[PDB]
């Protein structure tokens, strides 16, 4: 038995906002949400399919027919913006299955393209006998990003390890990637690149073994 | 030891279907014979099992739902479907494997001059979900201006009791229903009968 | 206030096991359900296991099946999960949750509703030990910085373990234009991490830039000034 969300809903603040939940004969059984922010537990903000916990605002609905579980929060605002799972326990094998999650991201600021900095291997590092190229990219909203590697415009295949985006504090996003290499390889490519893809929108920052 | 279906069964009092009573049956050996040998049950009907062969098989647990309800409304104690009691009482899973059990009670739930203790829900904002129970006594609102204290525009108490008097019609004569289902688990098997592998 | 408290994670080793706790306080424990329910990194919330309110049925997912244990002692206010066999795929954040449906106690019937009652989490760590410090490389600023209106530096914090480590600039005096990353877990089992400020090209020539990581668990400390060379 599987829960199933979209993994992500994007809204305005003010507009209404609506994470779906779907499961086999969903609808006879109660669905649950629940709210989390970064760095905190959860909290329930629906059960027994539409009724709201104590203390939690009035915006927040939820509805369940046939398959289809639905968190409403009309009149979204910035402190809305979390993740939100919906649960089912089943009437039958007392069994608890959980959705995917949904990253509702609340539209608070504006577009940001990314600034990409791409730091070759320091000779110290190089000097200890391995190599680590840095891509760090800086002040981007939304904050969804990807990373992808090149050798000549070769697309680097392993050694890529890259982080999730994460709020800076002027509430913009930031994430970095790293490229490991031997000193070898390092020196036997003409260049290293990064591309930084932001919004459908593409940028690149290159270095080489000798500048 | 012998499950202790003698207390459930033979139970001096019982419960009224809105707040049925629910006995988890574990760790002995059930004789399934003892049950539908007694042809004194006027319901009997058992969903996705052996008649007999439960008398070989092991189960985690065994739960007995039991309480009162009135004879017509029997019909409803089954799979899927719909009317008071189903819908706002004891629901039943669609999938339900399972025994039900049910007997005239007449002589023990009625009364000379009437029996209201016996109650069931009437009102109710929707349908209860397989195998919930709701004993709340909150005022339903069927009118649109809200009730606080007792009763206005439309404000009625959700519970009824049923008048059970010797003189009724069979149809509407006191019934006692025991809803058998087994679970079997991932874990030690407790209940047992007697012709199991385990003796 | 009704609370649960979460304790006994820890760094613990492939195969062995680990005891945690959740401490119950403001509500008549004795009378609910409870869950115990786990998050690795960048993932959701998995259901783990739940027992009920007198400790008579427990229920377990199938990834843990046979491997973990849920108890509760009732008198003591308090639930358990045993773990054993652990492997890495059990490292998370291990939450305690409490139904918000109580039994009166009166006839074995009970009816799982929302977990309306969180703790704060422990954080379980399941790696093959190596617990070293890390290596701290500079990352210049180079001549392709120097030509916007501000220039970027930072350093590399390569091949530590476990995982917290705190990094300053100039002894906490540098604060603005500097973010800090969250580490990434590399298939080696050490983590590594990057530090970054962004800071006037001009600037480059007089004001100094050193940055102070400190490893405590490995008890490192490291200074490396980020010259332009
Ligand atoms: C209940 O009482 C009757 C009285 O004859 C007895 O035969 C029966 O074994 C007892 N137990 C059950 C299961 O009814």
């Amino acid at each position: 038995y599987e829960l199933t969300q979209p993994p992500s809903v994007s809204v305005s603040p003010g507009q209404t906002a609506s994470i779906t939940c779907s499961g086999d004969k969903l609808g006879d059984k109660y669905a649950c949400w629940y709210q989390q922010k970064p760095g905190q537990s959860p909290v329930l903000v629906i059960y027994q399919d539409s009724k709201r916990p104590s203390g939690i605002p009035e915006r927040f609905s939820g509805s369940n027919s046939g398959n289809t579980a639905t968190l409403t929060i009309s009149g979204t605002q910035a402190m809305d913006e979390a993740d939100y799972y919906c649960q089912a326990w089943d009437s039958s094998t007392s069994y608890v299955v959980f959705g995917g999650g949904t990253k509702l991201t609340v539209l608070g600021q504006p577009k940001a393209a990314p600034s990409v900095t791409l730091f070759p291997p320091s000779s110290e590092e190089l000097q200890a006998n391995k190599a680590t190229l840095v891509c760090l990219i800086s002040d981007f909203y939304p904050g969804a990003v990807t990373v992808a590697w090149k050798a000549d415009s070769s697309p680097v295949k392993a050694g890529v390890e890259t982080t999730t985006p994460s709020k800076q504090s002027n509430n913009k996003y930031a994430a970095s990637s790293y490229l490991s290499l031997t000193p070898e390889q390092w020196k036997s490519h003409r260049s290293y690149s990064c591309q930084v893809t932001h919004e459908g929108s593409t940028v690149e920052k290159t270095v080489a073994p000798t500048e | 030891n012998l499950c202790p279906f003698g207390e459930v069964f033979n139970a001096t009092r019982f419960a009224s279907v809105y707040a049925w009573n629910r006995k988890r049956i574990s760790n002995c050996v059930a004789d399934y014979s003892v049950l539908y040998n007694s042809a004194s049950f006027s319901t009997f009907k058992c969903y996705g099992v052996s008649p007999t062969k439960l008398n070989d098989l092991c189960f985690t647990n065994v739960y007995a739902d039991s309480f009162v309800i009135r004879g017509d409304e029997v019909r409803q104690i089954a799979p899927g479907q719909t009317g008071k009691i189903a819908d706002y009482n004891y629901k039943l899973p669609d999938d339900f494997t399972g025994c039900v059990i049910a007997w005239n009670s007449n002589n023990l739930d009625s009364k000379v001059g009437g029996n209201y203790n016996y109650l069931y829900r009437l009102f109710r904002k929707s349908n209860l979900k397989p195998f919930e129970r709701d004993i709340s006594t909150e005022i339903y609102q069927a009118g649109s201006t809200p009730c606080n204290g007792v009763e206005g525009f439309n404000c009625y108490f959700p519970l009824q009791s049923y008048g059970f008097q010797p003189t009724n019609g069979v149809g509407y004569q006191p019934y006692r229903v025991v809803v058998l289902s087994f679970e079997l688990l991932h874990a030690p098997a407790t209940v047992c009968g007697p012709g199991s592998h385990h003796h | 206030e009704v609370q649960l408290v979460e304790s006994g994670g820890g760094v613990v080793q492939p195969g062995r096991s680990l005891r945690l706790s959740c401490a119950a306080s403001g509500f008549i424990f004795s009378s609910y359900g409870m869950y115990w329910v786990r998050q690795a990194p960048g993932k959701g919330l998995e259901w783990v296991a739940v027992i009920w309110y007198d400790g008579s049925n427990k229920y377990y997912a199938d990834s843990v099946k046979g491997r973990f244990t849920i108890s509760r002692d009732n008198s003591k206010n308090t639930l358990y999960l045993q773990m054993n066999s652990l492997r890495a795929e059990d490292t998370a954040v291990y939450y305690c949750a409490r139904d918000l449906s109580s039994s009166s106690g009166w006839d074995d019937y009970y009816y799982y509703y929302g977990m309306d009652v969180w703790g704060q989490g422990t954080t379980v760590t399941v790696s093959s030990a190596s617990t070293k410090g890390p290596s701290v490389f500079p990352l210049a600023p180079s001549s392709k910085s120097t030509s916007g209106g501000t220039a970027a530096l930072g350093c590399l914090v390569k091949d530590y373990f476990p995982e917290p480590v705190t990094v300053s600039w100039n002894s906490g005096a540098l604060t603005s234009g500097v973010h800090t990353f969250p580490a990434v877990l590399q298939s080696s089992g050490l983590y590594s991490l990057s530090s970054v400020v962004t800071v006037p090209s001009s600037s480059l020539g007089t004001q100094t830039y050193i940055c102070n990581v400190n490893h405590k668990p490995s008890n490192t400390k490291v200074d490396k000034r980020v010259e332009p060379k």
